[PDB]
Protein backbone atom coordinates (compact mmCIF):
# COMPACT_ATOMS: atom_id res chain seq x y z
CA UNK A 1 0.00 0.00 0.00
CA UNK A 2 1.29 3.43 -1.02
CA UNK A 3 0.91 4.84 2.48
CA UNK A 4 0.29 8.60 2.38
CA UNK A 5 0.70 10.91 5.39
CA UNK A 6 0.70 14.51 4.10
CA UNK A 7 -0.72 15.56 0.75
CA UNK A 8 1.09 18.27 -1.26
CA UNK A 9 0.42 21.63 0.37
CA UNK A 10 2.09 25.04 0.51
CA UNK A 11 2.99 27.39 3.35
CA UNK A 12 2.08 31.08 3.80
CA UNK A 13 3.77 32.80 0.85
CA UNK A 14 3.27 36.27 -0.69
CA UNK A 15 4.96 38.65 1.74
CA UNK A 16 5.50 41.03 -1.23
CA UNK A 17 9.15 40.02 -1.52
CA UNK A 18 11.18 37.55 -3.59
CA UNK A 19 8.24 35.12 -3.78
CA UNK A 20 6.64 33.31 -6.75
CA UNK A 21 8.62 30.16 -5.90
CA UNK A 22 6.49 27.04 -5.50
CA UNK A 23 7.11 23.51 -4.28
CA UNK A 24 5.49 20.06 -4.24
CA UNK A 25 5.88 18.15 -0.97
CA UNK A 26 4.79 14.56 -0.39
CA UNK A 27 5.07 12.20 2.59
CA UNK A 28 4.88 8.59 1.44
CA UNK A 29 5.74 5.18 2.84
CA UNK A 30 5.76 1.52 1.89
CA UNK A 31 4.09 -1.44 3.60
CA UNK A 32 4.05 -5.18 2.92
CA UNK A 33 1.59 -7.84 4.10
CA UNK A 34 2.87 -11.23 5.27
CA UNK A 35 6.56 -10.80 4.31
CA UNK A 36 6.68 -14.50 3.43
CA UNK A 37 4.13 -13.94 0.64
CA UNK A 38 5.99 -12.16 -2.17
CA UNK A 39 9.51 -12.91 -3.37
CA UNK A 40 12.77 -11.41 -4.61
CA UNK A 41 15.15 -12.99 -7.12
CA UNK A 42 18.71 -11.68 -7.35
CA UNK A 43 21.21 -12.18 -10.17
CA UNK A 44 24.03 -14.69 -9.70
CA UNK A 45 27.52 -14.73 -11.22
CA UNK A 46 29.45 -17.36 -9.26
CA UNK A 47 28.95 -19.17 -5.95
CA UNK B 1 16.81 22.63 -10.80
CA UNK B 2 14.01 25.04 -11.73
CA UNK B 3 11.58 25.09 -8.80
CA UNK B 4 10.03 28.58 -8.67
CA UNK B 5 7.15 28.64 -11.17
CA UNK B 6 7.56 32.33 -11.93
CA UNK B 7 4.91 34.09 -14.04
CA UNK B 8 6.62 33.12 -17.29
CA UNK B 9 5.56 29.79 -18.81
CA UNK B 10 5.81 30.36 -22.57
CA UNK B 11 6.72 27.19 -24.45
CA UNK B 12 6.16 29.01 -27.74
CA UNK B 13 8.98 31.49 -27.10
CA UNK B 14 8.67 33.10 -30.55
CA UNK B 15 9.13 36.86 -30.78
CA UNK B 16 6.54 39.65 -31.16
CA UNK B 17 7.36 41.00 -34.62
CA UNK B 18 5.17 43.82 -35.89
CA UNK B 19 2.81 43.57 -38.87
CA UNK B 20 3.37 46.90 -40.61
CA UNK B 21 6.00 49.22 -42.08
CA UNK B 22 6.26 52.98 -41.48
CA UNK B 23 7.59 54.09 -44.85
CA UNK B 24 7.11 57.87 -44.55
CA UNK B 25 8.70 59.18 -47.74
CA UNK B 26 7.06 61.84 -49.93
CA UNK B 27 5.73 60.84 -53.34
CA UNK B 28 3.73 63.88 -54.49
CA UNK B 29 4.60 65.18 -57.97
CA UNK B 30 2.55 68.33 -58.63
CA UNK B 31 4.76 69.71 -61.40
CA UNK B 32 4.43 66.58 -63.54
CA UNK B 33 0.78 66.15 -62.54
CA UNK B 34 0.11 69.63 -63.96
CA UNK B 35 2.43 69.71 -66.99
CA UNK B 36 0.84 67.04 -69.17
CA UNK B 37 1.97 64.20 -71.41
CA UNK B 38 2.67 63.89 -75.13
CA UNK B 39 4.13 61.05 -77.19
CA UNK B 40 7.14 61.38 -79.50
CA UNK B 41 8.98 59.11 -81.92
CA UNK B 42 12.65 60.17 -81.70
CA UNK B 43 15.24 61.08 -79.08
CA UNK B 44 15.92 64.61 -80.41
CA UNK B 45 12.91 66.82 -81.15
CA UNK B 46 12.62 70.55 -81.82
CA UNK B 47 10.15 73.42 -81.50
CA UNK B 48 9.92 76.80 -83.21
CA UNK B 49 9.31 80.24 -81.71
Amino acid sequence: TQMVLRAPKRTELAKDGSYEKWMIEMEVGLRHRNPYASGVLFTAAGK
Amino acid sequence: NPTLFVSYDQNGKKLSFANWISVLSPQDTPFVSMTGKESINQTIFSWQT
